[PDB]
RNA sequence: GGCGCGUGGGCCCCUCCUGGUAAGCAGGACGGGCGAGGCGGGACGAUCCGGACGCCGGGCCAGGGUGCGCCGCCGGGGCCC
């Protein structure tokens, strides 16, 4: 990409770009968290409006999940081979986002195994994208440590700072496959296991955990 | 001139697998290349193989402990041309220089501010 | 270590069944996971409904209170190496999520039998005056003694930090 | 002194190895087991076409 | 260490990235073409330069009637080749126009300065249209060696070579039943 | 003993099904092809000339002959690490056409017709991607339950 | 697309088979391993359980264990030659 306009062109237009972006940041943070307060707040309104009734209040699906692998790389079978590789799960202790639907939810099912999944937190996925986030570019593994990147890469989807970014994701919006592509995936550091050989259910450590996602990766952040 | 500090990632030498049992082999590094081989295997008890890795760091590499770097001349010409960077290079005479030659050549550095390593040799 | 469970679940609505029939169920679990697992594995035995045909309405926990002491009686079935049986077993406690935990090590203990070779048919609180186990009944009745059955545990527990010692401690009784 | 007669052991990770390679882009658009009655008809329609005959003048 | 990278990724490829002759005129105008298209990221720079990257049985020569005959419709522009012209005798005239190449035969420049055209070189090329305004770029058949015509099993149903050497008899020579 | 003649270990797939041997009905000799037409190969055992080999039973294919009396059709057949395309005569009564692409036929149809319907009247174009199948949305449900319990053994 | 080398005695595990009273016997099949894979554990083993390797400092921890040899443990319920 070749550019004509001279530097201080360059240098002027960079400022005003900052200055858009970090007032967008402000209202974004204020709006987003209003919203979580109220769907919180509704959820429960709705539970306890419908029990009056004698009625049960059944809630959304999960519509997005964290997994992670748990298991090594020697002697694995080639299909599921073909299906970590479709993750981007290529080592043990990486963790991706995945959106929810038939396809790839038989998927998992099939490497089941070799990994560990779950419905994460907002604050999960804040610390996660703050505290290990990295973006590609181009090919390379580039830091995350301010708005300035995000919104280079990410403008044209109306994404223009940390806070869409990470509501983007705990909505499952219009733009999350641009804005999980963007992201590398997370290098974690040693799992704390019970028993790597069988599932969650008996006792075990493989398959779905839930809600306690939460716990078993914060330790690993 | 200042310089980082020198780091020499091994202190002892590479010597070859069985030459302390034969006089007949010698100590200088061969690659270990049999079948049944227990030094290529690496088992956890022999002794280290030599690879990259073991590379010094560029900034220092064939740097003397006094900070200098070594530059082996013969005669009073050699040394005038190629030493006006003479901060981090110094002389070394080469071994087969005479005695006269040799007064010769520590009056001219002497004369030009260069440090020649060897200056107390044949001196007696 | 376990809790209670109340589960609801449901066949999917289909077009010649628009409201399907409801279900509830009890369940003693150590987390809602495997509450959830154990509803569909009874699901799927007694009405023919899979978790993938069906759903869950809601698993809500529920906390009891633990003040006095009761008996519990308990009716189970359990798979062994020569094929299945009933039993009949009596427990004392305070709560009923504690009582099944009492259960779970007697039978772990006894008959070797874990968590998913069980099938809890019935928990109920019985009177004092219809105890059918020897041992409830014994504990049942009113100014019931006996000495520490086991003193030398206090002893023995502290000869571990103090190695050595200037005479033989005794046992207070 | 036998030795082994057949195994197919390995044979299907060999096949996998640079892929499975398909057919040429050519080998769909062939004349070579056409009825020559419809090749020869084709052969003449484009020659009389002024728009496509690429006989000279 | 510990990570598999075998799975939806393949072997790297190897092409030519510098000229490889030590011939010092193609080293220069290589370097000089390889830094006008980094200043500039135009594609008939970087054609031009990756055609001098070429070996030399990969840039055939090519004819005045050739050159002719490709300009017909484009009398005015220039057109560039990065090898060597040679001369048609089967061809009694020729026109005018303008060439740049690597090499010209004697004859081909003597027939080019009659007739009134221009032969040129690349320098010149560089110096006046480093960008190649108002050029074409053309190449001679690359399947034209003896040697390509000999590749494959002429002993196959479906081959359509002939064997190398000298064959006298008749077994497998005269038809699909001669065996 | 290990043979193989062109009609080896074809005891099932050869036989006629039940209650249903004797002649073709009619139509499978009056109905129309067309080049680059999609088929089906299924092996009618009462007819023996024009008769397939056993390894294309089952398989699908393209017209690119069409003959007085056969069908030319292409299929592709793999072999060790490769693919080969295959070119077979077969009579017609061991071909039928194939519907593999009769729903992106209708999916073409109807797209095109949603985006004319909603143009005239200027209502805004839905979604004309397939979905997989979502999570199931928020709703409320009564309770009228059946308390349940595992029976004895 | 061109040119060219080595190889053409294999063996083991999982699950599925055939001959044989059986065999650390002989013969086949999808996937993996050793061959050609260092390191920790299984007392001890080419293949088992984990994990697949440039040279170093720090942290976390798989598999397996925590009387003493020999790095690392307690609490609770039941049984008990
Ligand atoms: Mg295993
Ligand atoms: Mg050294
Ligand atoms: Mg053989
Ligand atoms: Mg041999
Ligand atoms: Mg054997
Ligand atoms: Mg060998
Ligand atoms: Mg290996
Ligand atoms: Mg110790
Ligand atoms: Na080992």
């Amino acid at each position: 990409q070749r550019d004509i306009r001279s530097a201080a062109e360059r240098a002027t237009e960079k400022e005003k770009r900052a200055a858009l972006v970090k007032d967008h940041a402000v209202k974004s943070a204020q709006v987003y968290a209003r919203y979580y307060i109220d769907l919180v707040e509704s959820e429960k309104k709705a539970r306890e409006n419908a029990l009056k009734n004698n009625q049960l209040y059944v809630p959304d699906e999960p519509k997005v999940y964290l997994v992670v692998r748990i298991r090594g790389i020697v002697g694995v079978a080639p299909k599921v081979r073909t299906i970590l590789s479709l993750l981007r799960l290529r080592q043990i202790n990486n963790a991706v986002f995945m959106r929810c639907n038939k396809a790839t939810l038989n998927a998992l099912r099939i490497v089941d195994h070799y990994v560990t999944y779950g419905e994460p937190t907002v604050e999960t996925i804040r610390n996660l994208i703050y505290k290990r986030g990295f973006a590609k570019v181009n090919g390379q593994r580039i830091p995350i440590v301010d708005n300035n990147l995000i919104d280079e890469q990410l403008s044209k989807h109306n994404i223009l700072c940390a806070e869409d970014l990470v509501h983007e994701i705990f909505t499952c919006g219009s733009s999350f496959k641009e804005a999980n592509n963007f992201l590398w995936p997370f290098q974690l550091n040693s799992a704390a296991l019970k028993d790597k050989r069988n599932n969650f259910a008996e006792g075990g450590d493989f398959g779905y955990r839930g809600k306690y996602i939460n716990e078993f990766v914060a330790r690993m952040i | 001139l200042p310089h980082k500090i020198i780091i020499k990632k091994r202190k002892n030498k590479f010597i070859r697998f069985q030459s302390e049992r034969f006089v007949r082999v010698k100590p200088s590094w061969r690659k270990p290349r049999g079948i049944d081989s227990p030094m290529r295997h690496q088992y956890r008890g022999q002794r280290p193989m030599v690879s990259i890795g073991y590379g010094s760091d560029k900034e220092t590499r064939f740097m003397l402990p006094c900070g200098f770097f070594k530059h082996r001349i013969s005669t009073v010409h050699e040394l005038k041309t190629l030493f006006m960077n003479n901060k981090t290079h110094a002389a070394q005479i080469a071994h087969g220089v005479s005695a006269r030659s040799r007064k010769q050549i520590l009056e001219e550095a002497k004369k030009m501010g260069v440090r020649v390593l060897n200056a107390d040799a044949k001196l007696r | 270590m376990m809790q209670k469970y109340i589960v609801y679940g449901r066949r999917l609505p289909s077009e010649k069944f628009p409201e399907p029939e409801v279900f509830r169920m009890t369940i003693y679990a150590p987390n809602e996971i495997v509450a959830k697992s154990r509803f569909w594995y009874h699901l799927k035995s007694l009405k023919k409904i899979k978790r993938t045909h069906g759903e869950i309405l809601d698993c809500q926990h529920i906390e009891e209170n633990g003040d006095f002491v009761k008996n519990f009686g308990v009716l189970l079935r359990y798979r062994s190496r020569v094929g299945q049986h009933n039993m009949y077993r009596e427990v004392r406690e305070t709560t009923s999520a504690r009582a099944m935990d009492k259960v779970y090590s007697e039978m772990a203990g006894q008959c070797r039998a874990r968590y998913h070779d069980i099938q809890i048919i019935n928990v109920k609180e019985v009177a004092d005056e219809d105890v059918r186990r020897e041992k409830v009944a014994m504990f049942t009745q009113k100014g019931v003694r006996f000495p520490h059955p086991c003193p030398y545990v206090h002893v023995k527990r502290a000869a571990r930090t103090a190695r050595f010692q200037d005479r033989a401690p005794h046992v207070p009784q | 002194a036998k030795l082994k007669n057949h195994t197919s052991k390995n044979q299907n990770r060999k096949d996998h190895r640079n892929g499975i390679k398909k057919p040429k882009k050519s080998a769909y658009t062939s004349h070579k087991g056409m009825c020559p009655k419809y090749l020869r008809n084709l052969r003449r329609s484009r020659a009389n076409d002024p728009r496509q005959s690429l006989r000279p003048n | 260490m510990g990570i598999d990278l075998k799975t939806g990724i393949k072997k790297r490829k190897v092409e030519r990235k510098e000229p490889k002759s030590p011939n010092p005129y193609i080293r220069l105008l290589h370097n000089a073409f390889k830094v006008v298209y980094e200043n500039t990221g135009e594609d008939f720079t970087k054609v031009l330069t990756k055609r001098l990257c070429l070996s030399k049985t990969n840039r055939p020569v090519l004819s005045v009637s050739r050159l002719a005959h490709l300009m017909h419709k484009r009398e005015d522009k220039i057109a560039v080749v990065a090898s060597t012209v040679t001369n048609d005798e089967r061809l009694v005239t020729i026109p005018r126009m303008t060439i740049c190449a690597l090499k010209f035969s004697a004859t081909a420049r003597s027939r080019i300065e009659k007739a009134g055209g221009r032969c040129m070189s690349f320098d010149e090329l560089l110096a006046e249209k480093p960008t190649g305004d108002n050029c074409v770029l053309l190449q001679g058949r690359r399947s034209c060696r003896a040697v390509c015509k000999k590749f494959g099993s002429p002993g196959r149903p479906n081959s359509h070579v002939k064997p190398k050497g000298e064959h006298k008899g008749r077994r497998g020579a005269r038809g699909r039943h001669s065996w | 003993t290990h043979s193989q003649g062109y009609r080896c270990k074809t005891r099932y797939c050869f036989a006629r099904k039940f209650r249903r041997h004797g002649m073709a009905n009619l139509t499978t000799y009056n109905r129309v092809y067309k080049l680059g037409q999609y088929v089906n190969i299924k092996v009618n055992g009462a007819y023996h000339k024009g008769m397939p080999h056993r390894y294309y039973n089952g398989r699908t294919g393209t017209i690119f002959n069409i003959g007085p009396r056969a069908l030319g059709v292409q299929i592709q057949k793999r072999v060790r690490g490769r693919i080969m395309l295959k070119r077979i005569n077969v009579r017609l009564e061991h071909v039928h056409p194939s519907d593999c692409r009769k729903n992106h036929l209708e999916r073409v149809a109807a797209n095109d017709a949603a985006r004319r319907l909603a143009k005239e009247t200027g209502q805004p174009v839905p979604c004309l991607k397939r979905q997989n199948a979502l999570p199931r949305a928020a709703h409320v449900v009564s309770i009228a339950s059946a308390i349940d319990i595992t029976p004895l053994k």
